[PDB]
RNA sequence: GGAGAGGUA
């Protein structure tokens, strides 16, 4: 069941739910989006193909030629990722498109091809996404963050009684096309219906009704239910449907069928409707007051005179009834209105409508759009038909049409991108229905309303925006004359494309600098879902509702992982199993549940479909048949958790950990923590510094292998085989005999990135975790990245903690750390800096970088080499000279004042055409020697790999063992062997070698063409030299180190070993935390991890006992087998009887420091299992031991909690925070001290800190803090000469920023002066 | 919500109870941030009048 | 368990139309608040003199 | 070429710039006369920098 | 000012002034050349718009943008708002003789004292150290004293212990909400890098030790030292000004 | 209210460093106003002793002088 | 000197 390379150390998986869908590739959104961008799409709807098909063919306006598009191809990048980062240039591929310019001849009729030319034109270099999701843009790895924006479609909304002071809600409906003018309907405070476009002048909705060839009769037919009146011999026989009377008040003698049904003064009851239908009553006799205010539907003309009696939509009257009666009218049609359920929101608009026919409505629209420009008849009709009903100038996208049809309860999710008449009709009908009382408005926080714009879509949109300018230029050049001498390169320019692509990738609001101080930090920064950026809301104009988690977030967006401060819930992070739909919406997987069986088919439900079905809870106890154990199981129907039946459920959650993100699913015992403290725990787990020696967590979740593998930090084997050669800088894998390809047999070589710097100035390196000659398999890790142990994420150390107050040294949130923690160097972290010294081309010529500097002794120049550059490996401190440089008339690059370090790498760049010094050549020949060495080692090891396989096929068919080395390995071809498929392999395998003999001759020359070539530089700089310093910050009071459950705190004292509280066995506690942080800050999960960490180290202290004294492996195999048992029906179920008797002593060697424990996010180890695990080891089962004082030597009362909490070390080091300044540089425009730590600047005594000096009586302290200390230039030099002269006294005067304010106010037409 | 969280922090909150807890806690955190941004302007107004 | 039984009783009352929706909702809120008070009182009585 | 499928004869000029002469317009396609059918030059199509 | 790359900063006021001068000179040329009334009227309108964009840009209908569609900063924008003169350079300034560091507890302190790093205290009290070095005659100039304190000889530490003796320093936490947010303290030199803060003034500061930072200002004069010791010392602020109840309550 | 009770101040500097500098100076320039530094905020602006604390005795001495 | 992004209290 297990591989060979997981048996090194298998984590004891707790947890009870079997997994039916494994955790997907965590970087799926980035790679899938940029794969939909750069791929040939035969259907032509994704990425570059969609853009080229949307723009091309470009037809000229003259009418003779067009430029059509054939295909495209991304060329090989000039460099690859490593030297793209080294030189500081983009890792991009050159786009090469095959354009096909036709030429139509003038003499022939319309459409005839004189000539047609074609060439592959280069247009723009587009950046390439790396193997992970990162873009190397200018030598700095950035990440484009997926956006969460408003989807195109139709949106019914309302402003909840917050306008016009009427206390009334005004419902509106927007139609938002992907490309076109928006169409807004809204309700007036008088219940009128009003239409506007682009928020122009507000028009009645009947204007756009009449614009679609609708008379008043058809409008009232559409928007109203008819009531028939039948004038007869006796008194207004009106047909009356019984359920039309609900919610109405009787006002007359309601009598029918010879029965007095309802008397006046009554509300019409339900049983009245029941009896009126039970007696089957349809026609009623009513008085004439019931027609005194009704509205006629259609027009009624006299059948003889032919004159208009009553117009359409007129209020009937007594004499009007007489006039229709005298004209032989029998059926009279009125509109069914109401005060509650059917308002007259259309009739009132028609009475506000200042038009009467189609043409007046179109002219009113025309005058609304463009004031002035006197209307004509085509100028209005063509404008309206091209406004909403033209494919060229209006387009709902596929997602737009999908949302449009889905919100209107249609079924066809596809159709025309333009608006239809029935579409606008349905929008008005739905809006009037919302106003009526049925239905609800749409909330924009819903994830079925917000849409993901990942890397590929935004880049493609920016590419198309840049391509519009190009097609304008091409159409211009085509429309100019004399086309027969042209080619598709003179008209098309790559500068708009490259500009609009490089501007988006380089400097945008969503293409942002990568956080790179963890594998976790990278892999979770590539999965943010930002609600900001272009086309999105503002950071500081966002309300309380979009910032809050919505019931739709379940399974798509994590609810606990989000930053705190200025933007909570605007930088939301993806969940674990969350995917992006075909249309860009977020969707989450669910097991399809049949009649009673929880099956194993997985359907990915989107955010809109999830409200229709009912979904069970993640942890509902099913047992061996998919049958639920209960009959009242907790489920979610539509944003409402509640208990439903057993045979009602339609879906079940895939796993308990699909609600949380990837960083918040690394927290053990998450279900015991609070939500605030879990938020802090995730946000601080993203910031841990990778320490010197990575150390696994004893208590984990098992989501750490997935994080350390899916992130690209670890070097992972591609094809299984045998490790032929392990070095500190490379791993060589001899591939197996089946996975190896027939042509280009070869072997695998992995180069390990050594001590290079990351973005956050941490050190990232890869270290081999495989021995020599170990069988590795496909997908298995070979080299640990930064802060991973055996290919699983290990952000910090796991350390023996005690929860007790210790003499106030852990008072509020502080931490008391043993000195053995510093002695073991287990929090010492490498920090690599980069210092650049440039050579500007200035007046009096450029500057030399030689060592000859005035006013420096040999004590300063003792470290520089002969050419003025610091020696590699020279331990420099603050204030030394790294690269000497002189002023043309002391411009030497100094170490920053406070940092130390060992210079580990010097990189020198030179312009194309500058003579280089000996140090640049000293690097150059050493760089070039490796290039010869690496390719020869690439070849001769592969040469050893070919001839070994050439010898391998010599096991049969031509076997002469002695003859193979009568002549050397070169000629194993013309030897005696039967000319068959076996001899075909010899001429095939050596053909690769002959190809490699041609690979050697051009590749090494190409690497010569790059090493000595002049690198591209900025205009003005002539040569750049870069120095790298590796610094080991160990630990000290002031450093901020935190745990995994949101319990931060600065280390306060480094207290020696003898002062630590030891137990009854002599082992000193490493860290003494405070108990008072547990009740208030409700992170109980830090205590169970402490108990489970102590239990985990209990197993590692009994395996150490059985290994320190040598015991037979039958004892070790017995105990380790018991330790992987004792779960309450857990799913792990390992078997030590299948281990080959040397994979146990290799397993028990990795378990001698504590057996690792997997605690899944909501399938945690129950408290009864923690005690039982504490009982297998001989530890006490209460989790608390008797702990002795370290100094007085006597026993602490009240036995205290000890255990092994896994403590991180955050990237807020007190070395980088401590600042001080007495006097320094000053700002130019205002004579005040500068601001910052890089600039040697002073603190800001801000406005809010001045009030606290006026609130005292400190009037002399306040005066010196804003005249003498800060601003007044003529009295602060007098102060410095007074402080040194032993005279503490100020002569302040007037601040220099007041005189700036006078000169600025006087720079207007405002005279401000000072009086007597 | 008519179904309360019937599990303390010593026992384990299941998924739905934790989601509801997150509703409450995210409400509290956003309210805290914007109430800080409001009270700062309030005390600035009070200082500048007296 | 008593609270679950009696809220099942209120649910059966609603399914037979003896109570409205808002009244059932308010009754469920009231009974769950009472159960919370009883659990809190039992927990304090177990702690403060254990 | 815009909804009209046609047959062309395709020539490779310098830098692999294709040119499709219509088969109806065959009379501008003359054979080589320099007598160097395997040593003929290859004109750059379109005359860029001509 | 230059951008250190050979290129100069935008300096948005010079752009507005240059546009005003350009339109004014063009209008003078049009007046000299006896231009037709419509052309000179258009140019006079453009000069009016240029001057209005120089005085208060954006108050009229459309502002003018210099780079990346961001509107230019005018003369009235150097006074308004948080980044104007009044609220940024006059009511609160940047202050010399000041430092900043992370706080730890150090519960061995008394109520009237705070820890202070040796390096931070040496940099903050540098002119006082110069004065004492010239007083004891170890350096008969300021340059020798500067090189002596940058070398950190074994004698400048006794000079620190002399200048520290009764010289209170003001400690201020970043969101100073009431007058207990700035308090005087007496410095005790610490061979560390973190400002140890007496755990009874955390109630006043609202300063937990979960990563907070604190600013140290050195009162310079003699009036300022006596003001610190008399009014702002932490042994005088044991009652809250909001109500007579104590503010140094055991936490 | 406190927004209007501080902009309707007899001094045009204690109301200019508060909100709406533009609306205050134009109203206080056409009126030819004259601040006389009778406050705490406009002595912070101009850099002199606050007339409240230990600088209160200074401002009485400076007032009886003139 | 200014914008954009992220972070700590
Ligand atoms: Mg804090």
């Amino acid at each position: 069941v297990y591989s060979y390379t997981e048996k090194k150390r298998i984590r004891k998986d707790f947890g009870k739910r079997p997994q039916v869908l494994d955790v997907p590739y965590l970087l799926s959104i980035q790679l899938d989006s940029f794969q939909k961008f750069i791929e040939q799409d035969p259907e032509g709807q994704y990425g570059l193909e969609a853009a080229f098909r949307s723009v091309f063919p470009i037809q000229s306006y003259s009418g003779n030629s067009e430029l059509q598009y054939v295909s495209y191809r991304l060329g090989e990048p000039v460099f690859d990722v490593q030297e793209c980062q080294i030189r500081g240039v983009t890792y991009s591929a050159p786009l090469r498109v095959k354009l096909r310019l036709v030429i139509y001849e003038r003499e022939a009729p319309e459409g005839t091809v004189k000539d047609i030319k074609e060439q592959e034109v280069y247009m723009g270099e587009i950046p390439l996404m790396t193997d992970n999701g990162t873009f190397v843009i200018n030598g700095t790895e950035r990440v484009i963050v997926s956006q969460l924006h408003r989807s195109p479609g139709v949106f019914f909304d309302s402003d909840k009684g917050k306008t016009h002071s009427s206390g009334k809600v005004l419902y509106n409906a927007r139609i938002i096309p992907y490309r076109g003018s928006w169409l807004d309907f809204e309700f007036d405070p008088k219940d009128n219906l009003f239409v506007r476009i682009d928020r122009r002048r507000k028009l009645p909705a009947t204007i756009i009704l009449r614009a679609l060839n609708y008379t008043t009769e058809q409008i009232l037919d559409l928007f109203f239910e008819k009531v028939i009146f039948e004038i007869r011999d006796n008194k207004l026989q009106m047909e009356l449907v019984p359920e039309r009377l609900r919610g109405e008040t009787a006002s007359f003698d309601i009598e029918a069928n010879g029965k007095v049904y309802v008397e006046k003064g009554r509300r019409i009851t339900a049983r009245h409707i029941r009896q009126l239908e039970k007696d089957d009553v349809k026609l009623i006799e009513v008085p004439v007051e019931y027609i005194a205010g009704k509205v006629v539907a259609k027009d009624y003309i006299d059948e003889s005179t032919g004159e208009l009696i009553c117009a359409a939509n007129m209020e009937l009257s007594l004499d009007l009834l007489a006039k229709l009666s005298q004209s032989g009218h029998k059926r009279i049609e009125t509109l069914f209105t109401n005060d509650l359920d059917h308002g007259p929101y259309i009739s009132e608009t028609l009475r506000v409508d200042p038009t009467n026919d189609r043409l007046s409505a179109l002219v009113e629209i025309y005058r609304m759009m463009r004031p002035g420009e006197p209307p004509t008849r085509e100028a209005a009709e063509s404008l309206f038909e091209n406004l909403f009903f033209s494919e060229d100038r209006y387009d709902l996208s596929a997602v737009g049409r999908m949302k449009f049809n889905r919100s209107l309860l249609r079924e066809e999710i596809e159709g025309s991108g333009i608006l239809s008449k029935d579409d606008i009709i349905d929008v008005m009908k739905k809006l009037i229905d919302i106003r009526n009382g049925k239905g609800e408005v749409d909330d924009i926080d819903h994830l079925g309303n917000r849409r993901i714009r990942s890397v590929g879509e935004m880049a493609e949109n920016q590419f198309r925006v840049g391509l519009v300018r190009v097609e304008r230029a091409v159409k211009e050049r085509l429309s100019l004359g004399d086309l027969d001498t042209l080619m598709p390169q003179d008209m098309i320019n790559a500068k708009p494309i490259s500009a609009a692509v490089k501007e988006f990738f380089g400097s945008s609001q969503l293409s942002q600098f990568m956080d790179q101080n963890n594998p976790l930090s990278e892999i979770t920064h590539k999965r943010r879902i930002s609600a900001l950026g272009p086309g999105g809301l503002t950071r500081e104009r966002a309300g309380f509702e979009v910032r809050d988690v919505h019931p739709t977030h379940y399974g798509r967006v994590c609810p606990i992982e989000t930053p705190e401060g200025p933007n909570i819930g605007l930088i939301n992070s993806l969940s674990v199993y969350a995917q992006t739909n075909e249309y860009g919406f977020l969707e989450t997987p669910y097991r399809k549940v049949t009649d009673g069986v929880v099956t194993d088919e997985i359907h990915y439900l989107s955010a809109i479909e999830e409200g229709n079905y009912v979904i069970a809870q993640a942890n509902s106890n099913l047992d061996e048949e998919g049958h639920f154990v209960e009959d009242l199981v907790t489920c979610r129907s539509k944003g409402e958790s509640s208990l439903f039946s057993r045979d009602q459920v339609d879906y079940m959650d895939v796993s308990t950990q699909q609600v949380v993100s990837v960083g918040a699913s690394l927290i053990p015992f998450l279900e015991h923590d609070d939500a605030n403290r879990a938020l802090m725990g995730a946000n601080m787990q993203r910031q841990a510094v990778p320490t010197l020696r990575a150390d696994k967590p004893l208590v984990g979740t098992g989501m750490e292998r997935a994080v350390a593998v899916d992130s690209g930090v670890t070097a992972v084997a591609k094809r299984g085989g045998v490790v032929q050669y392990v070095d500190a800088s490379r791993i060589v894998i001899k591939v197996n005999e089946d996975e190896m390809y027939p042509g280009e047999a070869g072997i695998d070589i992995y180069n390990l990135t050594k001590y290079t710097r990351s973005n956050q100035n941490t050190c990232i390196n890869q270290m081999p975790c495989v021995s020599l000659g170990e069988p590795v398999e496909r997908g298995d890790v070979l080299a640990d990245g930064p802060s991973t142990d055996l290919g699983e994420l290990a952000l910090g150390q796991n350390m023996r903690v005690a929860f007790m107050p210790w003499n106030g040294y852990n008072f509020e949130d502080s931490i008391l750390v043993s000195e053995r923690v510093v002695q073991e160097d287990r929090f010492t972290t490498i920090h690599i800096q980069e210092l650049a010294c440039v050579s500007r081309d200035t007046k009096l010529g450029p500057e030399e970088i030689t060592a000859d500097i005035p006013n420096v002794g040999e004590a300063a120049l003792s470290k520089l080499d002969e050419s003025g550059i610091v020696y590699i490996g020279a331990e420099v401190t603050g204030g030394d000279i790294l690269v000497g440089k002189v002023t043309p008339k002391d411009s030497s690059l100094r170490v920053p004042n406070g940092v130390s370090g060992t210079v580990i790498d010097v990189q020198v760049f030179t312009r194309d055409g500058v003579e280089k010094d000996k140090r640049a050549l000293e690097i150059e020949e050493m760089q070039l020697k490796q290039a010869k060495k690496d390719l020869s080692e690439e070849l001769q090891i592969l040469e050893a790999g070919l001839f070994s396989r050439i010898r391998a096929v010599l096991v049969a068919g031509g076997v002469e063992a002695e003859k193979l080395d009568k002549l050397p390995r070169d000629r194993w071809l013309e030897l005696g062997l039967t000319d068959e498929e076996k001899q075909n392999q010899l001429e095939q395998l050596a053909e690769q070698y002959d190809e490699l003999k041609h690979e050697f001759e051009k590749k090494l020359e190409a690497k010569r063409r790059k090493i000595t070539q002049g690198d591209d530089l900025a205009p003005g700089v002539l040569k750049i030299v870069k120095v790298y310093l590796a610094v080991k910050r160990r630990i000290q009071p002031g450093d901020k180190m935190a745990g995994r459950h949101g319990n931060k705190g600065v280390i306060s004292k480094i207290n020696p070993i003898e002062d630590m509280p030891y137990d009854e066995n002599g082992t000193p506690v490493d860290i003494v935390l405070n108990p008072l942080g547990v009740p208030s800050r409700m992170n109980i999960g830090q205590i169970l991890e402490t108990h489970l960490g102590m239990a985990a180290k209990g197993i590692g202290d009994k395996i150490n006992a059985m290994l320190k004294q040598q015991q037979e492996v039958a004892k070790l195999r017995e105990f380790i087998q018991r330790a992987y048992d004792l779960g309450a029906d857990v799913r792990q179920k390992v078997d030590l009887s299948t281990f080959s008797d040397e994979e146990v002593m290799r397993l028990a060697e990795n378990l001698r420091k504590g057996m690792p424990i997997a605690t899944p996010v909501f399938d945690g180890a129950k408290e009864a299992e923690i005690k039982e695990l504490l009982k297998l080891g001989d530890l006490p089962t209460s989790g608390q031991i008797r702990l002795y004082d370290g100094r007085t030597g006597e026993q602490f009362e009240r036995p205290v909690t000890v255990g092994y909490m896994y403590m991180l070390k955050l990237n807020h080091l007190v070395d980088d925070k401590m600042h001080a300044r007495s006097t320094g540089s000053y700002s130019l425009v205002t004579q005040q001290p500068l601001g910052g730590k890089a600039q040697f600047g002073g603190q800001r005594f801000g406005e809010m800190e001045v009030w606290a000096l006026e609130a005292y009586g400190a009037a002399y302290t306040l005066q010196e803090m804003l005249t003498v200390k800060s601003d007044d230039v003529n009295g602060r030099t007098k102060m410095y000469k007074n402080i040194v002269d032993g005279n503490h006294q100020m002569e302040p005067g007037m601040p220099e920023s007041f005189n700036v304010l006078l000169k600025e106010i006087r720079s207007l037409g405002i005279n401000i002066e000072l009086e007597d | 919500i008519e179904t309360p969280i019937t599990a303390n922090f010593r026992e384990g909150l299941n998924v739905l109870q934790y989601f509801i807890s997150t509703h409450g806690a995210r409400k509290g955190l956003a309210d805290t941030a914007l109430k800080t941004a409001n009270s700062g302007y309030l005390t600035r107004r009070l200082v500048d009048v007296a | 368990s008593e609270a679950e039984a009696e809220v099942a009783e209120i649910q059966e009352q609603f399914q037979s139309g003896l109570v409205t929706a808002g009244e059932r909702y308010n009754k469920v809120i009231d009974i769950w608040a009472a159960a919370n008070d009883r659990v809190s009182k039992a927990m304090m009585d177990n702690l403060q003199t254990e | 070429a815009g909804g009209i499928t046609g047959e062309y004869l395709m020539l490779t000029y310098a830098n692999d710039a294709k040119l499709y002469v219509p088969v109806s317009s065959l009379h501008l396609i003359s054979r080589y006369a320099g007598g160097a059918e395997e040593n003929a030059p290859l004109h750059k199509l379109g005359g860029d920098a001509w | 000012v230059p951008l250190d790359g050979g290129r100069f900063a935008t300096s948005d006021l010079n752009d507005l002034y240059r546009r005003v001068i350009n339109r004014n000179n063009r209008l003078k040329r049009l007046l000299d050349l006896a231009a037709p009334d419509i052309i000179v009227r258009n140019e006079k309108r453009m000069l009016q718009e240029a001057v209005d964009a120089l005085l208060d840009n954006g108050r009229r209908g459309r502002a003018i943008t210099g780079s990346n569609k961001r509107p230019l900063k005018s003369l009235a924008d150097m006074i308004k708002g948080k980044q104007g003169r009044f609220r940024q350079n006059l009511l609160g300034k940047r202050v010399d003789y000041s430092g900043r560091s992370v706080i730890t507890v150090g519960p061995y302190l008394r109520l009237h004292q705070c820890g202070l790093p040796k390096k931070m205290a040496l940099e903050l009290f540098k002119p006082f150290i110069y004065g004492k070095l010239e007083l004891r005659g170890l350096a008969t100039t300021i340059k020798a004293a500067k090189k002596m304190v940058e070398r950190e000889e074994a004698v400048v530490w006794d000079i620190l212990d002399e200048v520290i003796r009764e010289h209170p320093v003001l400690l201020n936490r970043a969101p100073t909400l009431h007058r207990l947010g700035i308090q005087a303290f007496e410095p005790v030199l610490i061979e560390g890098k973190a400002i140890q803060l007496h755990p009874l003034v955390c109630a006043a500061y609202n300063a937990d030790f979960d990563g907070d930072q604190m600013a140290v200002h050195v009162p310079l004069t003699l009036e300022a030292q006596l003001e610190a010791r008399a009014l702002m010392m932490s042994t005088n602020n044991i009652l809250s000004p909001a109500n007579g109840e104590p503010i140094i309550v055991p936490s | 209210g406190i927004t209007k009770a501080s902009l309707a101040t007899e001094s045009f500097i204690s109301a200019a460093s508060f909100q709406e500098t533009t609306r205050v100076l134009t109203e206080a320039a056409v009126a030819g106003k004259r601040d006389e530094l009778r406050g705490l905020k406009e002595n912070v602006i101009v850099g002199r002793l606050i007339p409240a604390g230990t600088g209160y005795a200074y401002h009485q001495d400076r007032m009886r002088r003139r």
